[PDB]
């Protein structure tokens, strides 16, 4: 399926990650995770294998191969696996979670001794790669987020509004643009600056941009830094222009009959070709493809039996 | 001291005010209490000043002349307040008994203490006798001797307030304590026509009926196995079949020794020639012969024992059946006051409760023909509810000098706790009260709703529920909470009603009732509180708690399964209260009893800082966390916080009913409630 | 059987309190003549009687001809007992009618169809006017139930302050400044 970009990944509740086409809604391919539910789906640079966050555990499936063995399986952590992300030149890959630390594989060696470890004092929601700097974000459940430098163990401590905690960041290709959210409705930018010292420094606040969804689960930037869109546990999803933050479109899933209402979470999206769709994953037993400039619907996909919350897909090949 | 505070510029003016005030008017209690606190105050306040800097012998010479300055006359203080009244005089004497056991051994200390207690009214030291006693191991000669005396002259007056704790003292395994013990019980035999040895009669025989042969052998066999075959701890396992067979090898006393020797002695026979020659040959294989037959033992006694409901006296203790006027108190009752009632008779059989565990229900008769029932226990260290259970005494006296609790019936529901022995003892009866768990269950039963629904919903829904993340969690427990209607306690209230004017009070009372425990339990650090603790009383509405083990916050670090919830508050409790909600009765009751814990701080202090500080209980809670006086300073300090409103955050003072809202905002919340282990069900 | 009716037909015709009083006792008698057990039959030649003894057995003899009776019987007596609650204020009378529709809410029947809303209202109306303050409080937050009004939180205030309990309606006050303007 790596060979043709149209295959998108969904996984759930179900123990399986379905491959299907985007647009004719036909489902090619199934892989089993029969040992537990999948956390986030991502795949690598080399766009030939995808990784599923599982629970004390991270596996490795061949994207190109039709027996989709665990190549290479992680087997530690112990606890939880808050999300997995990969380094650009497909050698290093990047672990929060429980217990409460950023772990860092190397990934040809077959040994799970890493080279480098953070430790952290409360569990980490999220873990962000500075584009094209050996950087990490990391966002925790006390409410602050941590930036470390990866070639020297030096970092920065950021703790905006200790009151609540930082559910989901995502820092987008352009080095000056953020972002982070936390549970309280209001998401956060700020402008990225630095120079050269021991602190591996600077944000300079620029604006504080509500929401109103009770959360957010989501941050993601698209891949042209013109639209963000943000993702939460109510059943709506908001899109705005990162020119100037204004607001562009919401999507929404309410029913019109209150009574059969909140059938669902929005969880998470992402953007797909040159800002031209939003893959969307919904706790209600399917998936949803949407237009961000027009907000022409729909396509579905739901050969899945229980909720889906993870997305990942060959969005290039 | 409210402008400037206590430093070394301020105390000698207060204290020269103080001195002016008592010279003013001799006579007057506060005059005297305010006085022997401030140089209580002053003795901590130089010794803090001191070793604040030491840690973080010249010095002890210079405490020891700087306190003697203060601390005799803070002696002569307390014990002049306590002369001046009666009743209320507990704080004061849990100061002096402090004072005593610190400071005793210096001269002066000892001479100032021997004048006062000359002075003293006998009767006003019964209310501290399950704290002298226990104290008597002091390596401190001139104390020892203090004690000794002091029990003695109780013991002349009040034998019958006396002679439990002795008895049970008299069982311990420590050398010092059972022979002082001894040696007080000698002197009570000459002034008591030997009730000491009635007294013993009956405590062993008690004991004993309490724990039967084949329940030792079931609960010493399963460890045993467990740790032979799961550990491989073979000394270990010999260590615990030791003592199985020393018990045995007394040979039998009654009927079920008899019954329960010719059954299986045999078979523990040659297990134990197998151990031996498992030890004089190291053959393991020997080992696996005696487990084999210890298999034997223990799965024939695994069939039997459900099919026990009660025991007879003639079986296990005739000695008690055939029994006689005693001459003793029933166990459950003694005023000085009051004529005392003697026991009269013992119920010729037991009645089996079947649990978990066993307890036995027992009824005494005593000499005015009333029935008295207490419930026997083994298996349990009693004396924590004893202690929270005279705690909560002294709370119900400050809420009935409070005209507001006065207009507002507010109180807590005590127990009878008498401890037999370091495992077991009696627990009072409370004849009219309901399990909420049961009521549910059978509610829930009567109308065919299946008792899991919520449950069964969130597994449907996501069947691996034990293994995800936070917020998966919170969805599908908002799910289940928003797919049924939580109000089965309300409707079981008015059901049971027999009219609306009955109803309206009942109700009232249980608010009330809820919201004074919450606040005490709150302050106390009352751990695990889950539907099998929480009863209602059928008549009155009001609630009772029945497990007072872990009362402070290491019931908030437990390995597994936090303990994120200061107290119990969940949807089905919320329901049973007014159309409207926590706001009103609720909250307004919570204010009340805040500001009366607050504005009477030292008491609580007093006796909280008695209580974790006696070596004999205090290890309940070393063995969970740390320096056992650097954790017992700190959650003192946590205890001081609660009650000056810092125990949000130190940098700043809040409001009582700030502080309400904040707890009851985080007893609400449904991220704590989610993380709760499944036993202590949060959507019930 | 059919005679418990006709009985009960008298509240279309009595105006005077004598006459309500001699209605409510001819009802109660004929519930006990034809009742459907032997335990209840036998003590209608002692009720007849033995006043209180009738008064004491209405409910339970109610509940036997209530099991009885056919669809139109039971509409007949339900308009029989809607006049009854309106045509005059007997306490006597009011009391019984109250006491014996509680006496159903426990039951394996259910509540008495005094429609409409199964006489929430004009039970709590008649209620207050006995001062059965406890029985007002509890319709009224049975309607409370089905949605808040204005005026509903206007009643609570008023029978919260009449039962003494100034808490509950300083509660009430701050759902209101919650909820509404
Ligand atoms: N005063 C009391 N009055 C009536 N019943 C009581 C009373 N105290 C305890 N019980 C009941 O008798 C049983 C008590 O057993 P017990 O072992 O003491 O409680 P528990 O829940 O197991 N607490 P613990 O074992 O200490 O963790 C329970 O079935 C109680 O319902
Ligand atoms: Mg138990
Ligand atoms: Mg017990």
């Amino acid at each position: 399926v790596g060979s043709d970009p149209v295959i998108l990944a969904t996984a759930g509740y179900d123990h399986t990650v379905r491959f299907w086409q985007a647009h004719s809604g036909i489902c090619t391919r199934t892989v089993q995770h029969q040992d537990s539910q999948v956390n986030a789906l991502e795949v690598t640079p080399d766009r030939s294998m995808i990784a599923a966050a599982g629970y004390q555990h991270i596996r490795m499936y061949d994207l190109n191969s039709n027996n989709p063995n665990p190549i290479i399986s992680y087997d530690g952590v112990n606890k939880n696996i808050a999300s997995v992300g990969f380094h650009e030149d497909g050698r290093w890959m990047y672990t929060g979670g429980e217990d409460c630390t950023a772990r860092i594989w190397d990934l040809r060696s077959r040994n799970l001794q890493c080279q480098r470890i953070f430790q952290v004092n409360a569990p980490i929601n999220c873990v962000c790669l500075h584009p094209n700097q050996a950087e990490l974000i990391v966002g925790d459940q006390s409410g602050a987020i941590h930036i470390w430098d990866l070639k020297t163990d030096h970092n920065e401590q950021l703790i905006p509004e200790p009151e609540v905690s930082i559910t989901s960041a995502h820092i987008d290709p352009d080095a000056s643009y953020m972002a982070a959210v936390n549970s309280t409705g209001n998401c956060y930018v700020w402008n990225l600056t630095g120079g050269i010292g021991d602190e591996v420094t600077q944000l300079i606040p620029k604006t504080k941009i509500p929401a109103h969804t009770r959360y957010a689960l989501q941050c993601r930037f698209s891949p042209d830094s013109t639209l963000l869109a943000t993702c939460s546990a109510d059943q709506t999803c908001k899109i705005w222009r990162t020119s100037n933050f204004s607001l562009m479109t919401e999507l929404s899933i309410k029913s019109g009959n209150p009574g059969e209402s909140s059938r669902g979470w929005m969880w998470g999206c992402a953007f797909s070709g040159d800002s031209q769709y939003i893959v969307t994953a919904s706790s209600d037993n399917l998936a949803r493809l949407w237009c961000v400039e027009t907000g022409e619907i729909k396509r579905e996909y739901g050969g899945h039996q229980k909720a889906v919350v993870c997305l990942a897909f060959n969005d290039s090949v | 001291l409210n402008l400037q505070g206590i430093n070394e510029s301020t105390i000698p003016k207060v204290l020269q005010y103080y001195s002016a005030a008592t010279e003013h008017d001799r006579s007057w209690y506060k005059a005297w209490h305010a006085w022997a606190v401030m140089n209580f105050e002053a003795v901590l306040h130089y010794k803090h000043q001191n070793q604040a800097r030491d840690e973080k012998k010249k010095v002890t010479e210079d405490l020891s002349k700087t306190l003697l300055m203060y601390t005799v006359p803070a002696v002569q203080g307390f014990f002049r307040s306590i002369s001046l009244s009666r009743g209320n005089n507990l704080q004061d004497t849990l100061r002096v008994l402090t004072l005593w056991f610190d400071y005793g051994h210096w001269p002066d200390v000892n001479e100032a203490l021997v004048e006062g207690v000359k002075a003293i009214q006998i009767d006003t030291w019964l209310q501290v006798i399950p704290q002298l006693i226990a104290r008597i191991d002091t390596p401190r000669p001139l104390v020892g001797r203090l004690i000794h005396q002091l029990l003695t002259d109780i013991g002349r007056y009040h034998p019958q307030a006396l002679i439990y704790p002795l008895t049970v003292a008299s069982k311990s395994t420590t050398t010092a304590r059972h022979n002082a013990a001894n040696k007080i019980l000698k002197n009570m035999c000459e002034h008591s026509n030997t009730l000491v040895q009635q007294a013993m009669m009956v405590s062993e025989e008690l004991i004993r009926v309490a724990i039967l042969w084949h329940e030792m052998w079931h609960e010493g066999l399963e460890e045993a196995s467990r740790l032979y075959f799961g550990e491989r701890n073979v000394k270990g396992m010999f260590e615990v079949l030791e003592p199985l067979h020393a018990m045995m090898e007394r040979g039998p006393q009654t009927l079920k020794e008899t019954s329960f020797n010719q059954a299986y002695g045999r078979d523990l026979m040659e297990a134990q020639e197998w151990c031996r020659k498992y030890m004089k040959s190291g053959n393991v294989k020997d080992l696996t012969q005696a487990w084999d037959l210890y298999y034997h033992v223990f799965r024939r006694i695994s069939k039997q024992l459900p099919q026990l409901t009660s025991l007879e006296l003639q079986y296990v203790s005739p000695k008690l059946l055939m029994c006689r006027d005693l001459e003793l108190a029933v166990p459950g009752t003694y005023d000085p006051n009051q004529p005392i009632i003697r026991i009269q008779s013992i119920a010729p059989s037991l009645q089996v409760i079947t649990s978990k565990q066993r307890p036995r229900k027992l009824t005494l008769m005593g000499s005015n023909g009333h029935e008295f029932v207490f419930l026997l226990k083994g298996h349990e260290d009693l004396r924590q509810d004893e202690r929270v259970m005279q705690l909560f005494g002294l709370v119900n006296t400050l809420l009935a000098n409070d005209p507001t609790s006065l207009r507002k019936n507010l109180s807590i529901q005590r127990y009878a706790v008498i401890p037999l022995s370091t495992n077991s003892g009696l627990i009072g009866w409370v004849p009219h009260c309901d399990t909420l768990h049961a009521l549910i269950r059978d509610y829930r039963e009567k109308k065919k709703i299946l008792l899991n629904i919520e449950h069964r919903i969130m597994l449907r829904m996501a069947p691996d529920y034990d293994h995800l993340t936070l917020m998966q969690k919170v969805e599908v427990f908002e799910h289940a909470v928003n797919n049924t209607a939580g109000d089965d306690l309300a409707k079981l209230l008015w059901l049971k009603s027999p009219s609306s004017e009955v109803w309206f009070d009942r109700r009232t009372n249980y608010t009330r009732s809820l919201a004074v425990m919450s606040m005490v339990g709150y302050i106390l650090g009352l751990g695990d509180r889950h539907p099998s603790n929480l009863m209602l009383d059928r008549l009155s509405g009001k609630i009772l708690h029945i497990d007072f083990g872990d009362c402070f916050e290491v019931a908030m670090t437990r390995e597994k399964f936090p303990e994120k919830i200061p107290f119990r508050l969940t949807r089905m409790l919320t329901n049973a209260m007014e159309v409207t909600g926590l706001d009103g009765n609720y909250r307004i009751t919570c204010h009340t009893v805040m500001e009366v814990l607050r504005e009477h701080k030292d008491s609580v202090m007093a006796v909280l800082e008695a209580f974790v500080y006696d070596p004999l209980l205090n290890w309940r809670l070393m063995d969970t966390n740390t320096a056992l006086n650097k954790k017992a300073i700190q959650i003192i300090n946590r205890v001081r916080d609660k009650l000056t409103g810092r125990d949000f955050s130190h940098d700043d003072t809040l409001d009582v009913p700030t502080q309400v809202e904040l707890l009851i905002k985080q007893a609400t919340s449904h991220e704590n409630l989610c993380q709760c282990y499944i036993g202590w069900c949060p959507f019930w | 059987s059919t005679i418990n009716l006709q009985k009960a037909w008298g509240a279309a015709r009595r105006v005077s309190k004598d006459d309500w009083l001699e209605w409510l006792r001819r009802l109660s008698l004929e519930l006990l003549k034809d009742s459907s057990s032997p335990s209840l039959r036998s003590c209608w030649a002692l009720a007849q009687a033995y006043n209180p003894m009738a008064r004491d057995l209405f409910n339970a003899a109610f509940v036997s001809c209530w099991s009885e009776l056919n669809e139109d019987q039971q509409d007949e007596l339900i308009r029989s007992i809607e006049l009854a609650l309106t045509s005059q204020d007997i306490a006597e009378v009011t009391q019984t009618l109250l006491n014996l529709a509680e006496f159903m809410e426990h039951s394996d029947k259910g509540p008495l169809p005094l429609r409409d809303d199964n006489g929430i209202v004009l039970l709590g109306e008649r209620a207050a006017k006995c001062r059965a303050y406890a029985k007002a409080l509890h319709y009224k937050e049975l309607e409370f139930q089905k949605g808040p009004t204005p005026a509903i939180l206007e009643s609570l205030i008023s029978i919260n302050n009449k039962l003494q309990q100034p808490e509950a309606a300083a509660g009430v006050l701050e759902y209101a400044m919650k909820h509404f303007g």
